[PDB]
């Protein structure tokens, strides 16, 4: 019965590591979004208060 | 981008300064060979002569 307590505790463990991994990414991935809509926002005002 | 608005005004001022004096010595050298005369040239050499 060990065998099967020790397996199942530390996969997991492992299950948690990667499930923190893959939300830390989408976290990341989520910021380039962002920053790019903001960057996109900020330079098409810029250029049109220039012209005017 | 409002700095720099801020910049161009005094890049648009300089240029206008820049313009009107140069035309306005050019008339002025007109009008000075024109204006010419003998007295106020001898006076030109009366005040050098007498500060030489």
């Amino acid at each position: 019965d060990l065998d099967l307590a020790k397996a199942s505790a530390t996969d997991q463990l492992k299950k948690a590591k990667a499930e923190a991994q893959v939300i830390i990414e989408q976290a990341n991935k989520r910021r380039s979004q962002i920053l790019d809509e903001a960057k996109a926002e900020a330079e098409q005002e810029r250029t049109k208060i220039v012209a005017q | 981008a409002q700095a720099e608005i801020e910049a161009e005004r005094k890049r648009a001022r300089e240029e206008l300064r820049k313009q009107v004096a140069i035309l306005a010595v050019a008339g002025a050298e007109k009008i000075i060979e024109r204006s010419v005369d003998e007295a106020a040239n001898s006076d030109i050499v009366d005040k050098l002569v007498a500060e030489l």
